RNA sequence: AGUAGAAACAAGGGCCCUG
């Protein structure tokens, strides 16, 4: 109006001059964000001195003086002064003023209808709070704790995003007379837009402080820190107060965010739909590729393309793994060898050639890598650190929890590394028919082995037999491993190390574009395999909910 | 009875009362006699004599590379290096690390360099203009230097980095520059010295080391070449476990707990290992820029024919740079009634009136002295290059050899900048003596020297490294980071959230225990109350906002709801630290007081933009200085108010220039137009606006439109 | 189908996703008509228009726009249906043979 | 981010990336030229339109 | 195709990367670094020795291969041309430590502890500020009871000061706490004493010739001794001061699980034990001074005003009986004046004069700076007075430090607990409040005996030590405190048998002794720490007598 | 509108339709069940001998 | 006078202003 008016003449009074024009005539918008940092450039050393060396004075704040004179904010009310005529130099539309004048507004200045459109600006912290208030406390107790570090989120978000995908959902919500081109996770996510506009629209709002509030509402703060118990993010925003190093806030949280289900469910589908390609024999990727494209699933109220969650989520697991890297996403260098975890640290290698005989004399190809190498493992309630040389386990430490999970991890150690004799000569019991191919699909002697110890707790003891076993020096007593998976004995095995505290999980910032062939075995720019569909349960049956399968 | 506070040291541990030591409870201590003695030291730890003349400045230039004499008291520092060794080590580390990996490096940072704006220059510390001769922030000094570029030839229609380095180099052989002032022109010479020089600054924020007591500040024509090698040497220092520069905290915690266990898990039953704790010493002093141009060209050898030009810039301007000395000698009488004050230019002329100790240190460096600076041909400074010292250092800890394996033999670590760690293990300490001197010697082959005096060693579990003591558990020191709970000093609103979340990070990571953080958070309350002049209701206290507390309180009837600023008490504790108090009151305040603070049309709210927090009326910002109303830096206001006029018109029109950055083919004028015409169309059609009104605004746009075009 | 997610339809548990072409009472802004537009050779000769009277125009016309910050481009209400993942796809297969 | 092929995945599609990756990598040429070749490519492939 | 265009375009434009660089024409497909002339002429005079020109350097760096041999040959040469020295400390033993000599490090904090004498009074919540209760006290006549002599037991300008009291009095009989400029409060607020400048466009030999103008010969501190006087203010900060309340504090906030229990409880206990000593009445008594100093050095500048040295507390509580709900207390331990505080700039200088109460004689070596007065008698019957008088000088560092001095609360609960949680924890029970008055900790010696009390009373040591390196702060200490961690490293070594060793630890002890200089601190605890090693000799090794 | 514990119900009633889709009217996961039952009351035993 | 350190302050700009 009368204000587009004034808006117009200050343009053409600008215009008028030489060196606006010049500026405002070359280049493009861009320049603009340029422009905006070679002015207003001031900053200060320790704030807080001159911050109480300021508030000693009598007008330390700026403020607006317009917006005073139509609130009708006076001067002097009851001998306290509150502002006097001036301009500050920067803005130069700006008036300087006293602290109380901001309790003057507060107390008798302009109401608005309604406010509480905060709620709904800052909805992630109102969560938190509920969160906090469907708690039941308990007991208070001392003692010591296993606190390992690892790289975790802390912020329970639903819709996690990427941020091209967030900067044009802020622009499409708040300033849409400005918007671009409508890019394609709008087309897609329509009604997640409806919603996000229907409680900024028609209110009076500062619109920058919103596009903060939502990128925090996007946002999974990913940190490395001590963890304890179990993982979720609704235990971590708070882990300050449930324990520490010598005390621990006794509290159940377990039934609320619902986060973990939607993970769960995710892995099942990728599962399926893994087996589903799997049937095929010549196109499995295709017929995958097609099948994910071919699917969507609910997401609280939304529906969401499998794609599209997929290439969103960090759940490292061999059947994610594989969806990822059909559709070219990349990914961080995390490995799989069955249920166990794995990341390595150092070293390098290159594979080689060798055999074995199954049965009196059948000689069957299996590799190996020829070099030093150092691992981190991690299975459940347990971690481990060992290093392979030349096809042997040469060293390794553990400090888990559980001498079950102690076995196995180590069993499935010794099998990653070829160290024994059984892959120099495989036992009786193995055959031809249980070496590979189901229906044609050949397999490693590494998983038959795998299978085979899975199959009965007895090959896993002759396993471990295969380990060298020696009598437990003096002193290592307390680091030594028996057969059963004790902390100490009088006999223990070759080459090991027990201790109690978890292993600090390593970290790397990295990502990697992978690949796969036409059996489902992903490479990663060597001779390396991360996974397979051969390291996943066998097979099960599920009745998955609020899902679309538009596939025949 | 007499007293003695250590004797606790008996009867109890040593790490979990080392806090008590750091005397961070009290206020901190705070030239040219020390830059003198830095000169001094740096000419003399090269252990030669040799010299060349530079044909460009007809200057004596010491050369300190592969040019080693005077091998006596080498225990002393040295700052003379052998290539071939640097070479040798570089490339034992790729080895380790597989092929392919400087490549993939300079890689991954020239995917960065090419589309990086240059604009990132602004965001940094303070450097030194080269026209007034002065330290100002870094984007004021970009605003000088285009607007010089500017004035000279011609516009800079640059958009990104290599453009803007293509310019600094064709402004190194330039014949006049022109440049603002109340517009002065130079020559090529002084332009040149003035671009090379480089002045200091005596923050020294951290207390840290005490012998950190200034810090370096180049010019403009050195931070994007700066940039680039800082960045390919973090692509590097990353992918190394050796090293714990880029992490804080909990990572190299990790990295050395891991690498303990897998010393202790190595070693046989006929060996044992030691710790030892380093602090290397003129850190600053012996690495040469020389030997950092060999090793990246090494590095920049199988990559693109682009990096190796880049890269191999900032070394040779390190090479050649000059030092700014300051504020010169200050002279006065016996009674010191009188007093003269003198400049460096000057302390040539009066060099007989000064002390014995200033003439045996100026005189010898008069010939490498030009007008108030000197011709330092090589060394360092602090600041300039951390992460490749770095990766120098730990190409040492990747060492192996034949002699250390025929006896059973080998180090590793992990080292930071002139702070690292060593692990030496062997069967007998008669070949522990022998490695440790290996190591010292490897050291020395690269100017990497140690203190004697600050570094000692014992068996394996008991070290130090940056202020964290380790043992079986670790210790931490908690006095760190006592400065930090303190209010920050930049409003109401936000002190009190930002002091909890501080709260809560020390509780999860430094293992702050829970009485102490409430102690804590009780104290930075008193002292948020005492800053902004405002106490409780309840209290008795007079004074201006206490006295319109009391006046208007009576219009409440429940000051639980109340904020901390507006009279209310404390609502929040350990399970509440991550929570602000304006949402846990939000439930309770009153609608009145509720609605009259969170209204968006407040005369007092401004964003600053990590910004945990809500926004309300008491989120204000200070009065700015006024000392340089007196000063006569006007002109230099001019240009920043028409930028921040021109800015404030587009974002006017376009509320979004701030979020999402603008981008297009338009210019600005061209843009403002149209969109001003569509919203008079969009208006008129439906709502409150005339033909007549239309018609005038069209009517302006296209005369202002003429205007802009045709004044140039 | 519900009035929250106009964009869906609902048959036997399987979802369908309706193209964005035309806007009933319940649809209230341009969102829905994005899947008619496309981008045309630039005719300077068509009107220059605003976001909201885009609704009033025939399927097949051409107007010019104004879109996100300095930039206008020429638009025309007539929608491809195709994508790229095939047309790529199907003409790679094509040359390895 | 981290390489310029990551950043064509972004809006192009995977398989002319590698397209212009391995010609680039048959004329040996700077992989900055990544970009250009795809877009190209995948406007040949989008004019066939079977 | 045009939709694809626009789409790939606006991307790219987003990224930066929409320029000739990535969408290059046929032609400009060749982008190269402009090397010039000058740059060249440079980096072909830069190259190491051997090498003249960046093409051999790049030649021999391409190409460079390992040669092991020559690297290990030159790595033992350099190993024997060095002969690194490394000393077991188990045989190369620590000596003492040797303190400078000369007089003895007097009194350097700005106010009193011990020596300090006030007055008391009821507190009104109406009057509370400083200029009012300055008055208050001066109504019932003692404040003005006073009236000193001319002849002074010691120190100098012993007019200049009397006058300056004199003038104090008058001003607040004025209702105005302001000062005019005369002869004495100039020459004691050093108002003129700032050099004057001589430009050297306006200097010749012969202006020099005249008066000498040779370069300032900076007179660096001189050296002290050992301090006899510390033990006595160190014993005298840990009892109570027959009130609490001293340093201020907030209120606790609600509770609604165990732990914020607990963390109330131990928190009530620690303040409850630490409010009732006199170095909290010595933290209060700064805390406020420093207050109003500040608030007056921002509002009053370029005047010289009057600020009172007071403090406010509460009688303790005794039990129901008598007079219930015990009151609150303003005590005033003396007057404060400061100067002119045009502080332009951080670290500057702002002279304040102090004007303190006493009832008891001073010493020559502790009391030098000040300059006693003999007033007259007081009550308690009735006992001299007397009055200390000194000058000395603040910053704005200094006053904001001074006044954040409730950290010492924070770092003793931590340590403390820290101990009890870790004892607590080893056996999995609350065992918090026996750890408080059973585990004992070593404090002192007393008749060649130790001497031990339990944690419980033993935090206000450590209260106390936290309290005087906020107040004795500076660069000495800070060296002193740097270096000495090498020392009690090798103590935990000896204690555990770790063959702990070092390369120079004369060295070491020589860079100690260098920051040992007219600090008292720093004094008390070298002697200290040599008396630690010398008694933990009779346990371990390491350490020479 | 007007509640206490909302989110258990609602995660309650969402565990109800799977069950019930799976033909199964059980409940295998015990978090919101045990806790709305043990709210009131729930704690731990000491015994008299080791008071 | 004094402060503190290994140099700086003990007001500075134009009769008027200012941290």
């Amino acid at each position: 109006m009368s204000l587009l008016l004034t808006i117009a003449k200050e343009y053409k009074r600008l215009c008028q001059d030489a060196k606006a024009a010049q500026m405002m005539t070359v280049g493009t918008v861009s320049n603009y964000t340029t422009f905006k940092k070679w002015t207003t450039s001031r900053k200060e050393k320790n704030p807080s001195l001159r911050m109480r060396w300021a508030m000693s004075s009598k007008f330390p704040i700026i403020a607006n003086k317009r917006m005073l004179e139509e609130a009708q904010i006076p001067k002097e009310h009851n001998n306290v002064a509150l502002w006097e005529d001036t301009e500050d130099v920067s803005k130069r539309d700006h008036v300087l003023a006293s602290a109380s004048c901001i309790n003057y507004w507060n107390f008798c200045g302009p109401c608005v209808n309604n406010s509480e459109v905060i709620k709904e600006v800052y909805k992630s912290r109102f969560g938190r709070l509920e969160r906090r208030k469907e708690i039941m406390w308990k007991e208070l107790r001392f003692t010591l704790v296993d606190r390992q570090r690892r790289r975790v989120d802390t912020q329970p978000v639903e819709q996690r995003l990427r941020t091209g995908e967030i900067k044009d959902l802020q622009m499409w919500t708040l300033f849409e007379d400005e918007a671009p081109l409508a890019s394609k996770f709008i087309l897609d996510n329509y009604g997640l837009v409806k919603e996000m506009r229907s409680k900024f629209a028609n209110k009076p709002l500062n619109k920058e402080v919103v596009a903060h509030m939502l990128e925090k509402q996007f946002n999974p703060e990913s940190r490395f820190l001590p963890v304890f118990g179990a993982i979720r993010p609704e235990r971590m925003e708070l882990i300050h107060a449930l324990g520490g190093e010598t005390w621990i806030q006794e509290a159940n949280t377990a039934g609320i965010s619902n986060v973990d289900q939607r993970k769960n469910d995710i892995r099942a589908v990728c599962r399926k739909v893994c087996l589903a390609a799997n049937a095929s024999i010549m196109n499995a990727k295709s017929k995958l590729v097609e099948y994910i494209k071919s699917t969507s699933m609910r997401i609280g109220e939304t529906e969401r393309k499998l794609e599209e969650l997929i290439l969103e989520t960090d759940d490292v697991s061999p059947e994610v793994t594989l969806c990822k890297s059909a559709l070219g996403g990349q990914l961080g260098k995390t490995l799989s060898f069955g249920p166990m975890l794995l990341k390595k640290i150092s070293g390098s290698g290159v594979k080689v050639k060798d055999t074995v005989y199954i049965q009196g004399v059948r000689a069957v190809q299996f590799e190996y890598w020829s070099e030093q190498e150092e691992f981190y493992g991690e299975y459940k309630s347990a971690t481990a650190l060992f290093s392979r040389k030349e096809r042997s386990l040469e060293w390794i430490t553990i400090g888990g929890g559980i001498n079950e999970d102690r076995k196995r991890l180590l069993a499935m150690c010794m099998i990653f590394c070829r160290d024994g004799d059984y892959f120099k000569d495989a036992p009786a019991t193995i055959t031809m028919a249980d070496l590979s191919t189901k229906l044609g699909r050949e397999i490693p002697y590494q998983y038959v082995m795998m299978n085979w110890i899975q199959k009965s707790e007895d090959n896993l003891e002759a396993l471990l037999y295969s380990r060298g076993i020696v009598e437990t020096n003096p002193g290592k007593m307390g680091s030594s491993m028996g057969i059963d998976g004790s902390k100490r004995a009088i006999k223990s095995l070759r080459a090991v190390t027990i201790q109690s505290g978890k292993i600090d999980m390593p970290e790397s910032k990295e990502k990697i574009h992978l690949e796969l062939s036409d059996n489902l075995e992903a490479f990663d720019s060597s001779g390396r395999i991360v996974a397979t569909i051969l390291d996943l349960p066998s097979d099960k049956k599920v009745t998955f909910q609020d899902v679309s399968f538009q596939h025949p | 009875m007499e007293i003695n506070p250590y004797l606790m040291f008996l009867n109890n541990d040593v790490t979990s009362l080392i806090s008590t030591t750091y005397p961070y409870t009290g206020p901190p201590p705070m030239s040219t006699k020390y830059t003198l003695e830095t000169i001094k030291r740096t000419y003399d730890y090269s252990r030669t004599s040799v010299e060349k003349t530079s044909k460009v400045f007809n200057i004596p230039r010491r050369k300190f590379c592969n040019c080693l004499e005077d091998k006596d008291e080498l225990v002393k520092p040295t700052g003379n290096v052998d290539i071939s060794s640097l070479l040798g080590l570089a490339e034992m580390m790729e080895k380790r690390m597989g092929e392919g990996f400087f490549k993939h490096c300079v890689m991954e940072a020239e995917t960065e360099i090419l589309k990086m704006h240059f604009s990132r220059l602004t965001e940094g510390r303070q450097t030194y203009d080269w026209t007034s001769e002065r330290n100002m922030p870094a984007a004021t000094a970009l605003q000088l230097t285009v607007d010089a570029i500017k004035e000279t030839e011609g516009p800079f229609k640059g958009t990104t980095m290599l453009e803007y380095c293509n310019k600094m180099i064709e402004m190194l052989d330039w014949k006049e520059i022109k440049f603002k002032k109340v517009i002065d022109s130079i020559k090529h010479d002084e332009f040149l010295i003035r671009a090379l020089t480089i002045n200091t600054m005596a923050k020294d924020g951290e207390r840290g080391k005490l012998q950190r007591r200034a810090i370096a500040t180049p010019g403009m024509i050195v931070r994007p070449f700066s940039k680039i090698v800082e960045t390919v040497a973090q692509k590097i220092c990353e992918k190394l476990k050796e090293s714990g520069l880029p992490v804080g905290g909990n990572e190299k915690k990790a990295k050395l707990k891991t690498t303990v266990t897998s010393l202790n898990a190595r070693m046989n039953s006929d060996q044992f290992a030691v710790n030892i704790t380093g602090d290397n010493s003129k850190w600053n002093e012996c690495q040469q820029p020389e030997a950092y141009l060999a090793l990246l060209a090494y590095i920049t050898k199988d990559s693109s024919d682009l990096m190796k030009d880049l890269c191999s810039v900032a070394p040779v301007l390190f090479c050649n740079k000059f030092v700014k000395l300051g504020q010169g000698i200050r002279l006065s009488n016996k009674r010191k009634t009188k007093e003269v004050i003198i400049k460096a230019e000057k302390m040539g002329k009066y060099k007989n009136l000064m002390r014995e100790e200033y003439k045996n240190l100026f005189e010898p460096l008069e010939k490498y002295i030009q007008k108030d600076v000197c011709f330092l041909p090589g060394g360092m400074l602090m600041g300039m290059f951390n992460m490749l010292s770095t990766v120098l250092g730990v190409s040492t800890l990747c060492y192996m050899d034949e002699e250390l394996k025929a006896k059973g033999c080998f180090w590793t670590g992990l080292q930071s900048s002139d702070d690292f760690v060593l692990f030496a293990v062997a069967s007998n300490w008669s070949n522990i003596h022998w490695t440790i001197r290996r190591f010292n010697a490897v050291c020395k082959l690269i100017g990497i020297n140690m203190s004697l005096e600050k570094s000692y060693g014992s068996l394996p579990e008991l070290f130090e490294f940056t202020s964290m003591f380790f043992d079986g558990e670790f210790v931490s020191n908690l006095a760190m980071e006592l400065p930090a709970f303190t209010t920050a000093g930049v409003n109401e609103g936000v002190d009190f959230t930002a002091a909890m979340s501080i709260i809560k990070t020390n509780m999860i990571n430094n293992s702050l225990s829970p009485s102490t953080a409430l102690m804590a958070l009780r104290i930075c309350l008193q002292e948020f109350r005492a800053t902004y002049r405002v106490h409780p209701w309840d209290s008795r206290v007079k004074g201006g906002r206490m006295k319109i507390i009391n006046e208007f309180i009576k219009t409440i009837e429940n000051k639980d709801g109340l904020l901390i600023a507006d009279g209310g008490k404390l609502m929040n504790n350990i399970s509440t630290l991550h929570i602000p108090e304006e949402v846990l009151k939000f439930e309770k305040m009153d609608e009145q007081y509720r609605n009259r603070v969170f209204n968006p049309k407040n005369p007092f709210t401004n964003f600053d933009k990590e910004n945990e927090a809500v926004v309300s009326t008491h989120s204000f910002r200070t009065r700015a200085n006024r000392t340089l109303l007196n000063t006569d830096m006007r002109a230099m206001m001019a240009e920043e108010k028409r930028y921040q006029m021109v800015c404030d018109m587009f974002k006017s029109v376009f509320e979004s220039a701030d979020i999402n950055p603008p981008i297009g083919a338009m210019s600005i004028g061209e843009a403002i137009e149209e969109k001003l015409l569509e919203r008079a169309k969009m208006k008129r059609d439906i709502g409150a606006i005339e033909d007549s009104e239309y018609e005038e605004i069209k009517d302006i746009i296209r005369d202002a439109k003429k205007a802009r075009l045709e004044s140039r | 189908w519900s009035k929250a997610d106009s964009s869906k339809i609902y048959c036997h548990g399987i979802a369908i996703r309706v193209p964005l072409v035309v806007g009933d009472e319940h649809m209230d802004t341009s969102l829905a008509l994005l899947e008619g537009f496309s981008v045309c050779e630039n005719d300077p000769r068509a009107p220059m228009v605003t976001r909201q009277d885009l609704i009033d125009v025939g399927f097949g016309q051409k107007v010019r726009l104004f879109v996100g910050q300095g930039s206008v481009r020429t638009f025309k209400r007539t929608a491809s249906q195709r994508a790229a993942s095939s047309d790529v796809n199907k003409n790679v297969k094509k040359i390895k043979m | 981010s981290k390489t310029f092929a990551e950043i064509a995945e972004a809006f192009l599609e995977p398989e002319a990336v590698r397209i212009a990756k391995e010609a680039v990598e048959e004329y040996g040429d700077h992989e900055r030229k990544i970009i250009q070749i795809g877009i190209h490519f995948q406007v040949c492939c989008m004019f066939c339109d079977e | 195709i045009f939709s694809f265009l626009a789409t790939a375009a606006d991307f790219l434009r987003k990224e930066n990367m929409f320029n000739e660089i990535f969408l290059p024409d046929n032609e400009e497909t060749i982008i190269e670094m402009k090397k010039g002339k000058t740059f060249l002429e440079l980096r072909d005079e830069s190259v190491p020795l051997p090498f003249q020109t960046y093409e051999q350097m790049k030649d021999y760096c391409e190409k460079f291969k390992g040669n092991p041999r020559e690297l290990a040959s030159k790595v033992s040469q350099m190993q024997s041309n060095i002969k690194l020295p490394i000393k077991h400390y188990e045989q190369n033993k620590f000596r003492q430590i040797r303190l400078p000599k000369g007089p003895m490090a007097p009194y350097t904090h700005k106010f009193l502890m011990e020596e300090a004498w006030m007055f008391t009074k009821i507190s009104d919540p109406e009057r509370s500020r400083a200029g009012e209760i300055l008055i208050d006290f001066f109504k019932k006549g003692n404040l003005s009871a006073i009236r000193p002599k001319d002849k002074p037991l010691q120190g100098k300008y012993p007019i200049h000061y009397k006058n300056l009291w004199n003038q104090i009095k008058a001003a607040i009989a004025d209702r105005t706490m302001v000062i005019n400029e005369n002869d004495h409060s100039e020459f004691l607020g050093g108002i003129g004493r700032a050099s004057k400048k001589i430009p050297e466009i306006s200097l010749t030999q012969d202006v020099i010739t005249t008066e000498g103008l040779k370069q300032s010969e900076n007179k660096l501190p001189e050296p002290r001794s050992f301090p006899r006087w510390f033990n006595a203010e160190w014993m005298w900060a840990i009892k109570d001061s027959d009130l609490t309340g001293w340093v201020p504090m907030a209120e606790y906030p609600p509770a609604d699980n165990e732990l914020e229990d607990y963390a109330e409880h131990l928190n009530k206990t620690m303040e409850g034990v630490l409010q009732g000593t006199n170095c909290a009445r010595e933290m209060g008594k700064c805390i406020l001074t420093v207050g109003a100093l500040m608030t007056e050095c921002r509002l009053f500048p370029g005047k010289i005003k009057v600020v009172p040295i007071y403090a406010r507390s509460k009688e303790r509580k005794s039990m129901q009986e008598g007079l219930p709900v015990p009151s609150e207390m303003d005590c005033l331990f003396g007057i404060c004046v400061k100067s002119k505080s045009h502080l332009n700039k951080d670290d500057g200088m702002y002279t304040i004069i102090t004007f303190e109460f006493s009832i008891r004689e001073p010493n020559l070596e502790k009391h030098q700076k000040y300059t006693v007065f003999e007033a007259g008698h007081t009550t308690v019957r009735e006992v001299p007075l007397y009055l200390y008088c000194r000058t000395t000088a603040l910053s704005k560092i200094k006053n904001d430090w001074l006044s954040k001095a409730r950290r010492c609360f924070i770092t003793t609960m931590d340590t403390v607990e820290t101990i009890c949680l870790r004892e607590s924890a080893k056996a999995e029970e609350n065992l918090v409040e026996k750890t408080l008055n059973e585990k004992q900790m070593w404090i002192g010696k007393k008749n060649g005996e130790l001497i031990a009390q339990p944690l419980r009373e033993a935090l206000r040591v450590q209260l106390v030590q936290q309290f005087y390196f906020c107040i004795y702060n500076d660069s000495q200490l800070e060296g002193f405190c740097n270096e000495q961690k090498k020392i009690l490293m090798a103590l935990e070594g000896d204690k555990k048998n770790k063959s702990s060793f070092g390369f120079n630890p004369e060295g070491l002890l020589e860079k100690i002794e260098e920051c040992l200089i007219n600090n008292p601190m720093c004094l008390f605890m070298a002697q200290r720490l040599n008396e630690l090693v010398i008694e933990a000799s009779k346990r371990g090794a390491k350490f020479f007598k």
